[PDB]
This record gives C-alpha cells, structure tokens and sequence, in this order.
RNA sequence: GUUCCUUAAAUAGGGACCUGUAUGAAUGGCUCCACGAGGGUUCAGCUGUCUCUUACUUUUAACCAGUGAAAUUGACCUGCCC
RNA sequence: UAGGGUUUACGACCUCGAUGUUGGAUCAGGACAUCCCGAUGGUGCAGCCGCUAUUAAAGGUUCGUUUGUUCAACGAUUAAAGUCCUACGUGAUCUGAGUUCAGACCGGAGUAAUCCAGGUCGGUUUCUAUCUACUUUAUUCCUCCCUGUACGAAAGGACAAGAGAAAUAAGGCCUACUUCACAAAGCGCCUUCCCCCGUAAAUGAUAUCAUCUCAACUUAGAUACCCACACCCAAGAACAGGGUU
C-alpha cells in the first residue's frame, strides 16, 4: 500500500536517488537542458523549485550557501546559481522550468521529457501552440463574448 | 479521435468559459435555493409506518467530543455539500426518490447524463445514492438537502466505500495468525495453509483467499448524532464512517427497533429554512454535550 | 508443477489471439503545423526537436571552444548571435556566442 | 509571536473547513480557560476535576516532555518523580475539566523531545510539588537553560545514541565510549538534512491562523 | 500491560514482597477472559515459591489519557477476599481504583498517597 | 523406581540405595587442576519466537524492448453431488 | 434384536516405472454417540449444587512444563478445554523432534562378520501453476433495585424483567495512546438487526364419561447494501474506478 506516498523509487536506495537528483540538477544548471524519464524529470523540475527558491532567499545567508553548496558539486556553478538564475526571476513568484515530453528512445524505448529554465538563451523548443483566434469556435466564442458584454 | 473541450480554445477563451460555466453554475444554484416559494408539492404529516429522505455528505476528517459524564467520544465531520433531489419514481417494491451530492464540472460527462442534468435546474453530480421511502413523503424534485434534517439524539446509519488496500494477502484481507518466522519456516511467513480438507477434489466457494480488499460498501449500524451545524452545513456522527477524507458517503435513518418511532419531533419531508419556522442558530447541541464557552463542569 | 497434457492450437490462439494482448489503435497522431511529419499529441515533433538538439550541439561546442577547459561557467547570461546582426545595446555584458550562418524560421 | 504549535494544521490534504472549525473551537475553548505561553521542558501545574478522587480538583506537576495532536486533540505528557516513583500523565489542553493551567517555570532546553528522561536517573526530574512560581520579568526572551543530563547505564528502552533523534542534551563522553559513537554514527543519513522537498513551509498557514485569532479576538 | 512470567515489582510493608529472593516475583495468570490486564484487574503473582493473589495497581504502558503512567508495574498484594496483606503503601496509587468503593475499600484506606 | 532440591506447574537436571539375575576394574573401573563448534539443565541482562504485528530500503514482484529455454505432453470442446 | 469400522486383527482388490509416514504451526468442511449457552418431562427435585431422557451446529473448545509422541502426569481459569471422518485431514503451505539409509557407543546373542519390533549423538525435505476449484454474503461472563425475597427449620440461597462495564468473531478510522510522518496500521475507538418443533392446557367423537388432535380445532407458534487525448488520486500489477472551475 503507498496511499498518499510522494517521492517515487530510483536507485538502490534514498542514498543513491538523492545523488542521482543532484548529479541532474547540476547538469542542468551546466548545460540548461537534460533528457530524463518523465519520473526523474517531475522529481529534477520539483527540487530545482525549491533550490530556485533558496537561491532567491538570499546569497550571504548560511543556511542558502550550505544548500548550493551540497547540490552543486561542480562549485563553479554555485555563481552562477546564485548572480544569474537568481535576479533574472525576480519578478515572478514559484512558476519556473518547462516541462515536455520526448516521444521515445531507441533502446529501452523509454519515456523521456525535456527540462530547461524559462527564458535563457538555448533556442526555443516546440511548445504545443493551441488553436488560432481566428478559427470557426473561436470566432463564435469571441462572438458570443461580445454580445454577453453588450448585454451587461 | 478523441477531443476534449480545452483543446480547440485560445488561451484568451478558457478563462472566459470558465467564469460562464461558474456564474451560470452560481445563478442555477441560487434559482434552485428557495424550495416553498414554488411548488414544494402537499406536504403530509408524520405516520408510524413511514421513512424520510437522506443525505449525501463529504467526510471532511475526525475530531474528539465529551459530554457532561467526563468521556472521550469520537466524532467525524460530514459536509452536507449541495445535495438536491433528482427525480422521483413510484411503485418495484417501494417509492424511490434520487439524491445528489457534491457538484462536479459538467465538461467529463456522458452526454445522456448531459442531458437529463439540462432537463432540470441544476449541475451534473458526481454520486447517486437513492434511498428508499413510503408514498407519505414525496417532495418535487431539486429541492435542496440542507444539513438540518437531522436533530441531536438520533442515530444514523452511514455507508460508503471503504479504502481500499488492493490486492492484499490473507493477513491482511482477513487476519490469519499464519505460520511463524523459525523453527522451521524457510519460505513461510505471510502465507496461508491447507484449503479444503485433501478428499474435496475441488475449493469450497468463499474459501477465505489472497484478493482485493476494501474499495466495496459497507453499512454500519448504530451511529448516534450529536450536533448539526446549520451555517456550513456540518455533521457530527459517533464513531468512524468507512471511507477516506472528502469523501461522498451515503446519509440516512437508521433501522434499529428501539429506534424507529423517535422520528415523531423529527421533520417528516426535509428541513425547510423558508420559515414559518424561526431560523435556528450557529449550532443544537444534544443534552448531554458539553457545548463549548461554558465554565469547567464539576462534579460537585 | 508438469503439465498432464499438450495444449492446443485452438487454446494457444484463444490465449494469444485476444484483444487485450493485441495492439490497440491509437488515435493521438495529428500533422503538424511545421515541417510536416504527423507528430503526436501531448508530444514535439521529432524533425524539430532533431534541429533544436543539433543546434543545442553547435552552441555546446562553441561555448567549450571558447570557454576552452572545464571548470568554468561565468556569472554572466549568454547571447547567441549568428551571421551578422549588430549585437543590440541591451545585452553589453552578456558574451557573444558568434554563431555561423543565417538565423532559422523559428529563434526570436 | 509565539502561536502555540497546536494551533497549526498537519501537512494532510483535507479541506480547510474542517481546521476552520477546530480552530474556532479551541478559541471558543481558550476564551474560558488561559493556556498561556510554555514550550518543551516548562514545569507546568494542572488542576484537573477528577470524581473518584479525595477532592474534585486534583493538581499535579511535572516537566513537559513532548505536545502532540493537533485542534482539540492537543496533548502534553507532564513528568515528575514522586515518592522515588516516576509518574506521568497525558492532560489534553481541550477537555470540560482542568480548572487553571498553571506556570511554574518557562523553559525550553535543547531537544524538542525530552522522552530520554526515562533512562536517566531521577535526580534530573525529582521536583518540589508545592513550589512557588517564578516571574519571567516584563516580557523577556525564552532562557535556554542548556544543560547534560546523565543517563542511566547503556540498557536503554529507545537507543538514545542514534542521530536520527537529535538531541544534543545527552551528555555521551561520561556513558558512551568511542566504538559506540562510531557504531551510532554509522546510522547517520546527511541526505535528509539537505533534503529541501521534505521541509514544511508554514509562513502563510501561520500569517492566516494569526489573522482568524485577530479577528476572533476583536469579536 | 501485565501478562504471563512478568518480573512485577512488589510494593508492600509485609515479609513477602520486601523479603530477598534469588528470583523476581513474576506473575502466573490474570484473572480475566484475555491474556491483557490493566489496572483494577486481579493477578497471580508467585512470592518465594508460593502462589498468592495480587492485584494491578498501575502499568508500565500508557493506556487512556487522564489516567496516570508508571515507570514500573507497580502492585500491591491481595488475599481471596482482599482483605489486603500489606499495611502501609508508599508509592502513589491512581484515582482509577476509587471507582468501585467496594470490592477493594481497604486497598483505598490503607494507601497514604495519590495520584 | 524410593526420596530432597531445582519450576506455583519437571518421563528435563543434580544429590544418597540397589532383584545391575544382562554394570564392572588395559572389552579397563572410580575420582581429578586445565581444554572440546561433542551431548543436557540453569541464576541477573536480553532479542517480534509468541502474546498481536506493522512501516520503510534493496533483490524479488507488475507493464514496455529483445536473446530466450528445462522436466513434461495419448488427443481434450478440460464442471458439482449421489 | 439393529447402525459404524474411531482402536487392535483377518485377505492384499490400484499403487514397488514412488499413495512420501508419526508428530508440530496456520487453515478449516461435515456428523452427535452434546460441555453449555435455547426450549422441556422425570427425579431418591424443599432452593444453589446432582443424574437420565427429546431437539438444537448460529460458537467456542485457554494459558504452560515433563514428554519426539498421536497417548500419559501436573499449576490457574472459565458453562466448557468432547469424540469421529476428511489419504489414522492438510509436507506443488512449512519443520524432522523419532520413524526408512550410510559413522560411533552402551547390555546381550554370535568364533568371526553380523543382529536387536532395547537407548543416545547428527543425519541435503526438490519442483518456473498446464487444467479443474477459489479470489470481499451473531453472542456471552460480571455487577446492581428486585433480594440477601420465593424456597427453606437453620445453614444456604431461586427464577423472570430492567439498567452499567467488560469477553470470541465480523465490518470500519488516525482526531486524541503507540510504530510513526504529506501514508499504512495496532497497543486505541465505534457498531453487530428476528425464530428454530420438544413439550405445556380448553371445547369434541370413534370409545356420548374422560381424551392437548399421525380426526376436523383454539394459545405459548426480512429488513437493509448495490442499480444515469494528457495529468493527479485517499483506486490500482496492466486493465478497471473517481477528479482535473
Ligand atoms: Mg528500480
Ligand atoms: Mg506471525
Ligand atoms: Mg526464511
Ligand atoms: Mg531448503
Ligand atoms: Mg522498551
Ligand atoms: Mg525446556
Ligand atoms: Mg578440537
Ligand atoms: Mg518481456
Ligand atoms: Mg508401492
Ligand atoms: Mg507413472
Ligand atoms: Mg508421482
Ligand atoms: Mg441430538
Ligand atoms: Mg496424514
Ligand atoms: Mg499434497
Ligand atoms: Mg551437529
Ligand atoms: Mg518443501
Ligand atoms: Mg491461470
Ligand atoms: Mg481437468
Ligand atoms: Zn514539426
């Protein structure tokens, strides 16, 4: 039974999945783009919200440096992290990351998804672009719209 | 192929049909609110020989209750969310009457249900529980079920679906003592014995076997009610009620012998607030609860 | 546990021949709006992402031609900028990543 | 502020309705009693309303050593070693009885759990049962009277020197030795220090709880 | 909690419970219809090889939330009627017992401390 | 087996007796300070063996991709009671 | 005079191209030649305690030691620790404490080897489910006014009815206690709804009385459950089920 059980199962252990975590965030914060399983990419995009979030807390605080610290083993990325990830969304409040799934692999054939920050400089994947405004519903919504507000 | 309603909309229109649908849901609701002020149909008084009509609740959780005497009761919370009656149909055994429970969107209907919901004034719901009841009581449909149909000091019986375990073993689906863990086991320690004797060539049927337990219907009988909140529509039922929190559970009277002619101070249709009747205050408390605000009791 | 007799072929189909082991026909291919390859809903399409990883290459290689050994990463954005196209006077801290040949039909 | 952590609501995914009504209880509650201010440690006095007693009010006093529950269900165990027999007793804060929650002294040590009092030896919780309060002086902050209690001989009834408990109270230079030191730390998990998706942010939860009680209190 | 062969720790002024003894009073059976026992319920405890009765007067484990919880399972002997052995009790007895005021009255009058 | 102790409860163990009519003194008999993964009992401490078990990690377990078989098979359209 | 083969024996009908054996753990199905709770007659039945006979399978038949034991002895109980068949039930659910084996001793028989319906030390317990069959339909002890009454000479001490807490099993829950931690659980809490055929008594004919009637007759005599793409889930192996304002 695993009612309500959050966090999902990955290596041979807590130990091994946590390291696994850590290795793909830093090399998402390296290379801003990882293809994962859709499991590992759900887990990745939840804790770099979270580690976003203590970046964003503040940089002289001790408790943010020890964090960064223990999920950037690279070090050189601890800067980074914190002078360009940090002001760049200053202005929004949790809504970070992207997620988009791979159609498959050519082996395993496993499910795979993209991650990556919004914004930064990598080209721009295709993101699912929904109908046009201009289409026949549209236009009947929009229609309709506008006789509810000349009503009012 | 398959379509869905948020596919073929801009993101300028979700939105937009969104607040439609919650305002439209919203007048519906408040149209539906004063029942007398229609047609509330002849409303007949209360007979021995008769039942009245239910309700349909969320279990919110569990929450600790005393009394006067210094004991511990346990209680749980039932959100009277909505609840309206359906339809009506008369007599194959005896008089049905059909009653909803908590709202659901009505975009991942059935379009038959689509339908029979548009041909009445309200939204689709997600359960439908009907219970069972004489030709004395008979209200018109989508009347609304507020909270107030039942009164401190009554039992009720309480029935939903239980959570379900999946497919468990045989000490868990039904408390096998099982084999121990030395001398000598090897390959034993959860599982079952013998089935049926050695001659019976086949399984006796209901042999107790590894299966799926819970998630199936389960009644419990003689659960007294100890208070009823009228502002957010809460119940205060003793005991556990079988299910998990926020979950739509099956209200009504109960059964018992000692406990089917108490229901003469009970109202016999349904709670109607459009008094002609005094509206009642935050919350009845019983005779023998403890209320909250009162000084320390004392024996004495 | 040995079996007492030889199943058949009628058994074997009956077990193999089912729906539930048959592949089920899915309906979740729509064409798309680009190039034109069917993709499928809820996922990219497989040209474009193709070319979005090729491209992610190039800048990869770039970045570590310039950047030279490991062990770097600066604390400054990036800007790619192919052929051409004068560098705007918003991005003068951010490194030139100078990219060859002409922009796609789909970075802005 | 301080916001007793009773007052708080669970990580569960319940409707907020339900710890709305708990919450106006345990205030409809608390308008007749006090229940003021004490964390983990305090010497507290409850005088509860027993019958079958010489006397309907019963006091007793002890050391608070953990408050579980939460709403109505809110606990707290009280030990003090009486007659050279150690007693402790579980007053919930929300019954028809306990007539006052007395004070004696406000503390708060060092571990949130003081469960290891069991396996140390009663010089560390024998208290006076007729004592006086004392003052905690116009509004001051809480002493942490940071202190190593010893512990009785290494047959214990929780294992106490794993880290999983964190109590840095337990004075293990004057019991433990260094192979068992090792052994216990052995068991350490720093994964779950650094483990940001398993922390409970209660700002907003907490900022809500103190506007309802604002807003009981203005009623 | 107090079942079968448990080492229960005798609290009496008679020769029995304070008397040495190369092995620890422990229980036989508990005068009940399940193997659990909890305070107010009869007990067989075996004192320098013999068999007399007792009587639960506090466990170790915590059961309801008013009532109190020992650090030891405290008892205190009994006869068939009861009629008590010992003559004095020191260790504090709880207020659960004051419930019957008839089956175990002499037990109430001849402890000096409560819980 | 008689009898005392050992458990409140002892065909278990130890202490003295032989109608042991088939024990017995290099087919070696009886004591004895050390020692035996040899065979038993037992005083203080215990470990879910039990009272009454659960929660968690790994392999295992379930689906997706492939290499891919043993023992065995008279054919099977393969039920219950008398 | 009638029914069984639970035990010891008679023959060896299938089984030596294998029915694997006694016990122990869990799991139980059926039968009364019934320990009781349910209902009665008799009694060497004044009442509690006793015995016999009729019906009852809706239930249970404790905790431990010596003992390999199915058997037998002992301590505390309870209305109770019953019997038999199910391959002397159950080893493709589990162990071998003896029993069927290879080694060594103790007493004896035997020149010797060797043997004991005499005892001891330890003595590999293998199988990937092919098919049949299966996988969620009530009760009781104790206590109290009755009562220390009726009974009874005195001790002693009744049925029936009502009220309160506890005991097997079944159905649910984490909010209070515990393993714990966005869960699942028990050591904690709630509920469990109507009989059971053998006798006790009028009027009345065979047989005008009398007669309870394998004559005609008058009294003690089922209700409730369930029924309109893609993500998450208290639902879950997939599928299936619920939600996505
Ligand atoms: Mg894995
Ligand atoms: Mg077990
Ligand atoms: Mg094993
Ligand atoms: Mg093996
Ligand atoms: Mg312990
Ligand atoms: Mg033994
Ligand atoms: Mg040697
Ligand atoms: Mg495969
Ligand atoms: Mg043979
Ligand atoms: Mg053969
Ligand atoms: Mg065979
Ligand atoms: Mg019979
Ligand atoms: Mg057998
Ligand atoms: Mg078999
Ligand atoms: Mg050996
Ligand atoms: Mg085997
Ligand atoms: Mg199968
Ligand atoms: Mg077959
Ligand atoms: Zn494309």
């Amino acid at each position: 039974i695993s009612h309500g059980r959050v966090f999902r199962r990955m290596g041979l252990g807590p130990e091994s999945r946590i390291h696994l975590l850590r290795n793909l965030l830093t090399g998402l914060v390296r290379h801003e783009r990882i293809e994962a399983p859709w499991a590992r990419v759900d887990e990745m995009r939840g804790y770099a919200e979270k580690l976003i979030d203590y970046g964003k807390l503040g940089d002289t605080n001790e408790r943010a440096m020890r964090m960064a610290d223990f999920w950037l083993t690279e070090k050189d990325l601890i800067p980074k992290l914190f002078q360009v990830l940090a002001p760049r969304y200053k202005d929004q409040t949790g809504g970070y990351t992207r997620m988009l799934q791979i159609p498959n692999r050519s082996l395993d054939r496993a499910k795979m998804a993209v991650i990556e920050y919004k914004g930064n400089c990598l080209p721009p994947l295709p993101l699912p672009r929904r109908d046009s405004h201009l289409t026949l519903l549209n236009q009947l919504l929009q229609g309709l719209r506008q006789d509810l507000r000349q009503s009012q | 192929s398959g379509t869905w309603w948020d596919e073929h909309l801009s993101e300028e229109n979700v939105p937009f049909i969104k607040q439609l649908v919650s305002d439209e849901d919203k007048a519906q609701l408040a149209s539906k609110l004063c029942p007398l002020k229609d047609e509330p149909w002849p409303i007949h008084p209360w007979e021995p020989g008769s039942f009245r009509v239910g309700l349909i609740a969320l279990k919110l959780g569990m929450m600790p209750l005393w009394t006067k005497d210094g004991q511990k009761h346990v209680v749980t919370l039932l959100q009277v969310q909505d609840c309206h009656v359906l339809k009506y149909t008369s007599k194959g055994k005896m008089a049905t009457l059909s009653v909803g429970g908590k709202t659901v969107s009505r975009f991942r209907k059935a379009t038959s249900i689509l339908e029979f919901y548009r041909e009445l004034g309200l939204p689709p719901k997600q359960t439908v529980k009907i219970f069972n009841i004489t030709d004395n009581a008979a209200i018109k449909p989508g009347t609304p079920l507020y909270a107030a149909h039942f009164r401190p000091g009554q039992y009720v019986d309480v029935t939903a679906k239980t959570i379900g375990k999946g497919f468990q073993g045989v000490m868990k689906r039904w408390g096998f003592k099982g084999q121990p863990a030395t001398h000598g086991q090897t390959k034993t320690h959860r599982r079952p014995g013998a089935v049926a004797t050695g001659d019976i060539g086949r399984v006796w049927p209901g042999t107790k076997m590894p299966g799926k337990m819970g998630n199936i219907y389960r009644t419990e009988y003689g659960l007294k009610v100890w208070r009823i909140n009228t502002k957010h529509n809460i119940i205060y039922v003793n005991g556990s009620v079988p299910g998990h929190k926020n979950c739509l559970v099956k209200v009504k009277d109960s059964k018992l012998p000692a406990y089917k002619d108490l229901g003469k101070n009970l109202p016999f249709p349904t709670y109607f607030p459009d008094g002609d009747e005094e509206e009642l205050p935050e919350d009845l408390y019983d005779e023998n609860v403890c209320q909250p605000g009162a000084p320390s009791i004392t024996f004495a | 546990a040995a079996p007492k007799n030889r199943r058949t072929i009628e058994v074997n189909r009956c077990r193999r021949r089912n729906p539930q082991k048959l592949i089920k026909v899915k309906n979740n291919i729509d064409v798309c709006p680009e190039c034109g390859h069917l993709k499928q809903k809820h996922v990219l399409c497989a040209y474009c992402y193709e070319k979005v990883c090729k491209e992610t290459a190039e800048i990869r290689r770039q970045i570590g031609k310039q950047e030279g050994g490991p062990f770097k990463a600066p604390t400054i954005e990036t800007v790619v900028l192919y052929t051409g196209e004068t560098p705007s006077e918003q991005d003068q801290g951010k490194r030139i990543i100078e990219r060859d040949r002409k922009r796609p039909s789909w970075f802005t | 502020r301080f916001l007793s952590p009773e007052f708080i609501p669970r990580r569960g995914r319940t409707d907020p309705l339900k710890f709305q009504i708990e919450r106006k209880d345990m205030l409809e509650r608390r308008k007749v009693l006090h229940i003021p201010e004490f964390y983990v440690g305090s010497i507290l006095r409850v005088t509860t309303a027993d019958p079958y007693a010489s006397g309907k009010i019963s006091q007793f006093l002890g050391i608070c050593i953990q408050r579980s529950g939460r709403g109505l269900g809110a606990t707290f165990i009280l030990r003090n070693v009486i007659e050279g027999q150690g007693v402790e007793i579980c007053f919930e804060l929300y019954n028809p009885r306990v007539q006052e929650i007395q004070v004696v002294k406000l503390e708060k040590r060092l571990d949130d759990s003081l469960l290891y009092l069991r396996d140390a030896l009663p010089e560390y919780s024998t208290f006076d049962v007729n004592m006086k309060p004392v003052v905690q002086e116009p509004n001051q902050k809480v002493p942490v009277n940071e202190l190593k209690v010893k512990m009785k001989p290494k047959p214990w009834s929780k294992r106490w020197e794993r880290p999983n408990f964190n109590i840095k109270g337990i004075r293990f230079d004057l019991c433990l030795t260094e192979q068992q030191m090792k052994e216990a730390q052995k068991w350490n998990q720093p994964w779950l220090e650094f483990d940001m998706m398993r922390e409970y942010d209660t700002s907003k939860i907490e900022a809500a709880i103190w506007k309802e009680i604002e807003a009981s209190k203005r009623s | 909690a107090i079942q079968k062969m448990t080492r229960v720790r005798v609290v009496d002024n008679s020769a029995l419970g304070n008397s040495p003894y190369h092995r620890a009073p422990r229980c036989i059976h508990v005068y009940k219809k399940n193997g659990v026992g909890k305070v107010g319920d009869q007990i067989l405890l075996a004192i320098k090889g013999q068999k007399k009765k007792a009587l639960i007067v506090g466990h170790c484990m915590p059961g309801p939330r008013m009532t109190p919880r020992f650090d030891s399972n405290n008892v205190v002997l009994i006869e068939d009627n009861g009629n008590p052995v010992g003559t004095r009790i020191k260790t504090p007895i709880p207020t659960s017992l004051r419930k019957r005021e008839g089956e175990y009255s002499k037990v109430l009058a001849i402890a000096q401390n409560f819980v």
